[PDB]
RNA sequence: GCGAAACAGUACCGUGAGGGAAAGGUGAAAAGAACCCAGAGAUGGGAGUGAAAUAGAUUCUGAAACCAUAUGCCUACAACGUGUCAGAGCACAUUAAUGUGUGAUGGCGUGCGUUUUGAAGUAUGAGCCGGCGAGUUAUGAUAGCAAGCGUUAGUUAACCA
RNA sequence: UUCUCGCAGUCAGACAGUGGGGGAUAAGCUUCAUUGUCAAGAGGGGAAGAGCCCAGAUCAUUAAAUAAGGUCCCCAAAAUA
RNA sequence: UUGUGGUAGACGAGCGUUGUAUUGGAGUUGAAGUCAAAGCGUGAGCAUUGGUGGAUCCAAUACAAGUGAGAAUGCCGGCA
């Protein structure tokens, strides 16, 4: 900022008798070097209040858009164990169902170890808490490994 | 004493067109391979008719 | 709509910036006065004033 | 000989086989069109214009004459604007005038 | 050819150069260094070496025919100035640049090279259109 | 943040700086004449596209005239005969150009004679 | 719009004409003789080419003007210094040289133009009748 | 961007508090110019290597202005903010366009931004080119606009995961 | 043209006609009143004529009709009595 | 039909670039910059071809700006 230039800000000038800018100031906005006033401010408050009832809704809305789409479908657990860290195996059963197309999101909410170690090297897939999605991430899938439990969990929990 | 405003290209160009320059003098040397100017000397010892100096 | 693709449903009103170009319209000043205390940088009615 | 035509209000005396040009009047390109609004075909002349005459016309193209740079700027007062006005022309020809 | 020497930024006025390097363009090969010899100016003798190595590099490694060779071309491009400075009364400093001149001759031996370039730019420009031509074809 | 826009400026100026050719000396090698010049320029191309259809009438006015005191008769009369009666669409540079046709604007003279 | 009125391919080429001014007014010649010299009647006359003719005045010894003019008109023409002011009446000019006068008064109804420099030198005027312009063919005719 | 990409708080200024600068980029690997012509030599020119000698240690690229050179245009009788609209003539064919390069001659034509009631002004400021370059935010109030919820209604801060 | 909301800017006015006050019925005067102009709007004319007159500029136009005003020429249009 | 004289002053509609988001893409069989051209544009702009240098950049939609240069007796640099 203007108040961090360094030195006496002295005039090498006088008063009078130049034929160029006095600039008492030496690190002026204008000077080549100092004298930021605006600039880049790290104090930005980053902060657009959200009501709930709101969210609500826009959850409900994209839920009911994704819902009648379903370019994905319905996945149980018994898939999810018996595999392991392998990717092999994942990108096996993804092709099995061409499923190298979507940029795939995985609901989990079981906490299973065989899918989650998964996942990890092709970036085109990955894993996340159902509770932590959000509409930038649901467009973004444009599908989800959809749990066999949440199905009537989430439409209770709306 | 002091000027308006900078000499333009072109006047520029005219005024120092009077610095044109004539050639120098000429003569041929007869005792000598090289080739002077008129009046004046030639690096082989002789002004003219007669050896007068040294080569150099 | 989609990861590619979004269109706003008229945000972004128009705004005002000044200090920037006259060809633009209603420049530097827009209504800054001529001449005066309050034409000058932070001079504005002061509320106890 | 030649023929008088009147293309809005200005006024062509144009020769026989002579390509020119006048103000685009959405014309039909390249077809064939029985001007009536001539006078003074071949030492022909009628008091209004010249009655039971009218020239053949045929067109070549339609185009715009160069960009117009109409530019709005007072000296001084910052009120300046630009635009370019490319007005359209219609170049035609006249083939086979009729008497 | 084009028998180009250059001697890239010897100390010498632009202005002090230009004068005898355009007196002496526009002769034939001889008749330009006897009377160079015979010139009492600075530039003489270092422009007359400069003259004297271009025409043995010509001579030499072109092997050209030496006789109808002519000064095609004297220039005085910017050679980079110096800056220093010297004082002046009341304890006063002015700035001074030290002149130069980015010094090179060129020699011809036929009376060409001259619309040669003329066709190398009518090729380029035909190159040019050719190219907008087959972007305007194949539609 | 610091935005990277150091060669539209550049571009900006060039595409000014493009009309500007044909003058002397410098008024089409530094950037603020050449607006000058470009603004002048256009102020004299506005001026024509105003006035030069007037300069070109009053042309015509002098140089029908002319023919006209070449076969000995006033402008004034021979408009007054042609608005007042028998009245044609003939126009004055085409009136011109039928002084240009040898014989021909003499058929109008003794036309309008009748 | 426009229809690309015709003009002379640089065709010009002027005429020798005679005259001779005895009962002829000045400015009631001048106007002719500045029409013939411009080529004022003719229709093809644009000002930058003044398709006008030669013309040669015989005997201006004879002009004659009407009423006291001769001794109450004045003509100024200053030198470039004080006093230079050559100030000479029409009876002063009919003993000295008028034909200076027929030039200037022309000259002075001349277009305001570079080249009506070159127009008033087409005409040569002729206190007698002693030129080399009479073996050039001149076309002679009255109140030029 | 720390002044500070380099050996910068260096150089440098002063006695001293104190200040206080400029400067990066070879190429893929020097694969760095072996030999030769001139000179005193640098160097240039050849050559030779490497795809690449705008690839020479001047070394990522290489603008504007400026400086010159000449192809085609014209100018040494001529009172002009030097341009414009017409246009001869000269030389051409393209980003085909009633073309472009130049413009005998004619007509018209007192710059810009500034505060000024008011300058084309002898008011004002500009050597030019190029780089940077001067209405932002945090919180709060209000008006409009858009949206949600909407009648015991909407809403969290602090915060915790 | 009345009202609400928000944002204004303007102050150092000038010119000419008409009423003037002061002067000296001096202003290129100062001050106010009305009209019109410029400021805030260019253009045709008068030799140019910031405010004089005529008249209110979308643009292109080698079209017509006019207003002020003009018609020997410069530079455009008439002579009849 | 009014329309378009219009500074200040009030108001609106669009353009360009950087980065994110994704959708696409070009690229040593040649990216971008630059220059040249006898283009398109309604102004913001979009090109295209060609040249040089050889590796990044263009386009569709929203967002955010140290976002938009002529003077500042502007600052720096080079050249007069």
């Amino acid at each position: 900022t203007k108040g961090e230039v360094r030195g006496g800000g002295k005039k090498p000038y006088k008063q009078k008798h130049t034929g160029k800018a006095r600039q008492g100031s030496t690190r002026n906005p204008h000077f080549v070097g100092g004298g930021i006033v605006f600039g880049p401010k790290p104090n930005r408050n980053y902060s657009l209040k959200l009501n709930k009832k709101a969210h609500t809704a826009a959850l409900h809305t994209v839920w009911s858009e994704k819902l009648a789409s379903d370019n994905t479908h319905l996945v149980d657990q018994n898939l999810f164990n018996k595999t392991e860290g392998k990717t092999k195996v994942m990108m096996q059963f993804l092709k099995s169902a061409k499923l190298l197309d979507k940029n795939v999101l995985f609901v989990v909410n079981t906490l299973n170890t065989n899918l989650e170690q998964s996942t990890s090297n092709i970036k085109n897939v990955q894993v996340k808490h159902l509770d932590k999605v959000s509409v930038r991430d649901l467009m973004l899938a444009n599908a989800l490994l959809v749990e066999k439990e949440v199905l009537k969990a989430l439409e209770g929990k709306f | 004493a002091v000027q308006q405003r900078r000499s333009s290209k072109h006047r520029r160009d005219k005024r120092r067109s009077h610095d044109a320059l004539t050639a120098q003098a000429l003569s041929v040397c007869q005792k000598c391979g090289k080739k002077k100017l008129f009046h004046r000397v030639c690096s082989c010892g002789m002004y003219g008719d007669l050896r007068v100096k040294k080569a150099y | 709509l989609n990861q590619l693709k979004s269109v706003p449903k008229a945000r972004n009103h128009k705004t005002k910036t000044l200090g920037r170009g006259h060809g633009s319209g209603l420049g530097k000043t827009s209504g800054r006065g001529q001449k005066g205390q309050k034409a000058r940088k932070s001079g504005l009615t002061r509320p106890g004033f | 000989m030649h023929a008088i035509v009147v293309c809005g209000s200005k006024q062509y005396l144009v020769h026989e086989n002579d390509t020119f040009f006048v103000e685009k009047l959405e014309a039909p390109v390249g077809k064939e069109i029985q001007l009536d609004k001539v006078l003074m075909l071949d030492e022909k002349i009628g008091a209004p214009y010249l009655e039971k005459a009218r020239v053949v016309c045929v067109v070549e193209k339609h185009g715009l004459q160069r960009k117009v740079n109409v530019i709005k700027h007072i000296s001084q007062k910052h009120h300046l604007k630009k635009y370019g006005h490319r007005q359209p022309y219609t170049k035609l020809k006249v083939v086979r005038f009729v008497h | 050819m084009i028998a180009f020497a250059k001697q890239f930024r010897v100390r010498i006025s632009p202005q002090k150069a230009r004068l005898v390097c355009q007196l002496i363009v526009g002769k034939k090969t001889a008749d330009a260094q006897n009377i160079l010899s015979n010139t009492p100016k600075k530039a003489a003798t270092l422009i007359a070496k400069l003259l004297n190595s271009a025409i043995a590099n010509a001579t030499n490694n072109h092997g050209m025919n030496g006789d109808a060779l002519y000064v095609f071309e004297c220039v005085a491009n910017q050679g980079p100035s110096m800056k220093r400075t010297i004082p002046r009364a009341k304890g006063s400093s002015n700035m001074i640049t030290k002149r130069s001149s980015n010094l090179v001759v060129k020699l011809s031996d036929n009376p060409n090279e001259r619309q040669e370039l003329i066709k190398q730019q009518k090729a380029l420009v035909k190159k040019r259109v050719e190219g907008q031509q087959k972007a305007k074809m194949a539609r | 943040m610091r935005i990277k826009g150091g060669k539209q400026t550049r571009v900006r100026r060039k595409k000014w700086l493009k009309q500007a050719s044909g003058s002397f000396g410098t008024r089409h090698a530094s950037y603020k004449v050449a607006k000058q010049t470009v603004i002048q320029a256009a102020k004299y191309a506005y001026r024509d596209r105003r006035n030069k259809k007037r300069d070109f009438r009053s042309l015509w006015i002098l140089r029908l005239n002319a023919a006209l005191r070449e076969q000995g008769m006033t402008y004034s009369v021979f408009i007054n005969l042609l608005k007042k009666h028998n009245i044609e669409i003939n126009r004055k540079v085409l009136s011109e150009l039928a002084i240009k046709e040898p014989s021909k604007f003499n058929l109008i003279v003794q036309k309008v004679k009748s | 719009k426009t229809s690309m009125l015709t003009k002379e391919q640089a065709n010009k080429r002027r005429q020798w004409y005679i005259v001779d001014a005895a009962g002829l007014v000045l400015g009631k010649l001048a106007v002719k003789a500045a029409d013939l010299i411009r080529g004022k009647n003719k229709v093809d006359f644009t000002p930058n080419q003044d398709c006008g003719d030669y013309l040669i005045i015989i005997n201006s010894d004879q002009v004659v003007l009407t009423g006291n003019k001769k001794e109450n008109e004045f003509w100024y023409h200053h030198s470039q210094y004080i006093g230079g002011i050559k100030k000479v009446s029409g009876r002063d000019m009919l003993k000295k040289q008028s034909d200076k006068l027929v030039y200037n008064a022309v000259k002075g109804m001349l277009p305001d133009n570079r080249l009506s420099r070159r127009w008033i030198t087409k005409v040569h005027v002729f206190k007698g009748d002693k030129h080399n312009m009479e073996a050039q063919k001149p076309t002679t005719l009255n109140w030029s």
